[PDB]
């Protein structure tokens, strides 16, 4: 339902702080719903505290949200998002590259392959650069394209990988005309420093307000269709304490107060892209047992062989005058327990 | 009308309205970094 829309927000508000703290000042971009799905996949096959640690650190109390809820939630939310919709290209999907020695429980892959939008692929990791251009180029290719090299170091005793991606293409409700874009128009990255960006440039009805008490503008440009883009632009010097702001209760605030009206508005054209090594962030975020000789991935194979050995995402953006393109993957490995 | 200038540092959200799901999350310090 809707409680659990909160909760993964949270999440990835969380997440963003933790990521304004390892890269400070610097661009973040990610997908929170790639990062979310993929550990709540791994937690379908773990049981007692490895399992509870996993959906505790994605935000979920289980006295609120019993195990089987969320389970059932994040199976109804993939199947959501995929459903198809005229002019939105949305797709959300998982890869188990699983070693061919294991012993995975029938139950396991019958139930991911048909609730959690998985292929299952019997993988030779005895042929670990083999095994690691395979889950690359599988991984490219979903992505359409935009997601290259998401593994880059394949631990040599890797037993098993999951992956996750997200790619989404759509075009803005009210597109800009690249006749009106000034090909270089100053961006300011730090106080005494500008970039040169092409600024494009529109005068149309937007949603939008300045929040009163955060000292910030936000602007709403939606897609034709399902989908729309929040641009938060706090006043100058006060970028922290809108990060410090961020939280689901925030976005319901804005979805009341934001309202349709007249606005010259200028946004640049820009790509971006950023990768994140998240092995260290999970564990110290409450993801211990997933990791320890005592892992309980019981509900995964028939001799419990595996535990985590490290996690990573890459996400990418694009924005233009059409509209916008995005992806990302999410990589966690397992090695022998 | 207003003006709304987005020219420094921005945070971005792409939401999907059926789900309320945030798909991507970010902020922009410098959109010509490689
Ligand atoms: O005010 C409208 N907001 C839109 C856009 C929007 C803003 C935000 I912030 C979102 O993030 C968000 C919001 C909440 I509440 C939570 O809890 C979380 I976590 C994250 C999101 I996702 C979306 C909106 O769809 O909510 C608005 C503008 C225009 C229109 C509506 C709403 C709507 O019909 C419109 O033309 C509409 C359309 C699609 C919906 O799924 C829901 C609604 O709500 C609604 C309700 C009423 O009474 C009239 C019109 C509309
Ligand atoms: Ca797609
Ligand atoms: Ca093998
Ligand atoms: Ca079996
Ligand atoms: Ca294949
Ligand atoms: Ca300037
Ligand atoms: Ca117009
Ligand atoms: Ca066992």
């Amino acid at each position: 339902l809707y409680k659990m829309s909160s909760i993964n927000a949270d999440f990835a508000f969380n997440l963003y702080r933790r990521f304004t703290v390892e890269t400070p000042d610097k661009n973040i971009f990610f997908s929170p719903v790639s990062i979310s799905a993929a550990l709540v996949m791994l937690s379908f096959g773990a049981c007692c505290s490895t399992q509870t640690e996993i959906v505790e650190t994605l935000g979920f109390n289980l006295t609120d949200t019993p195990m089987v809820e969320i389970q059932h939630g994040f199976q109804h939310l993939i199947c959501s998002l995929n459903f198809p919709k005229k002019e939105l290209e949305l797709q959300i999907g998982n890869a188990l590259f699983i070693g061919k020695h294991l012993k995975p429980l029938a139950k396991f892959l019958n139930d991911v392959k048909t609730l959690y939008e998985t292929e299952v692929f019997s993988t030779d990791f005895s042929n670990i650069s083999a095994a690691k251009q395979e889950i690359n180029s599988h991984v490219e290719m979903q992505t359409k394209g935009k997601v290259v090299g998401l593994i880059q170091d394949l631990k040599p005793n890797t037993i098993m990988v999951l992956v996750n991606y997200i790619h989404f293409k759509a075009q803005w409700a009210n597109p800009f005309d690249p006749s009106k874009t000034e090909d270089s128009s100053s961006f300011l990255i730090d106080k005494t420093t500008t970039v040169q960006v092409p600024m494009m440039h529109q005068m149309d009805q937007y949603y939008h307000l300045v929040d009163m008490e955060l000292n910030c503008t936000v602007l709403q440009m939606d897609y034709s269709k399902n989908a729309l883009a929040l641009f938060v632009l706090p006043k100058e010097g006060q970028m922290e304490s809108v990060e410090a702001a961020m939280s689901s209760k925030t976005l319901k605030k804005w979805n009341r107060l934001l309202q349709k009206g007249w606005v010259d508005l200028f946004v640049p054209k820009f790509s971006i892209s950023a990768t994140y090594d998240l092995g260290a962030t999970l564990l110290k975020m409450g993801i211990q047992h997933a990791y320890s000789e005592n892992a309980d991935f019981s509900g995964l194979t028939e001799d419990n062989g595996l535990k985590l050995s490290n996690a990573a995402h890459k996400a990418v953006l694009h924005i233009g005058e059409k509209g916008t393109e995005a992806a990302g993957a999410m990589f966690l490995e397992a090695i022998p327990r | 009308h207003p003006i709304i200038q987005i020219d420094r540092s921005f945070m971005l959200l792409i939401l999907e309205r059926s789900t309320r799901s945030i798909l991507f999350l970010g902020k922009v310090v410098n959109p010509t970094e490689a």
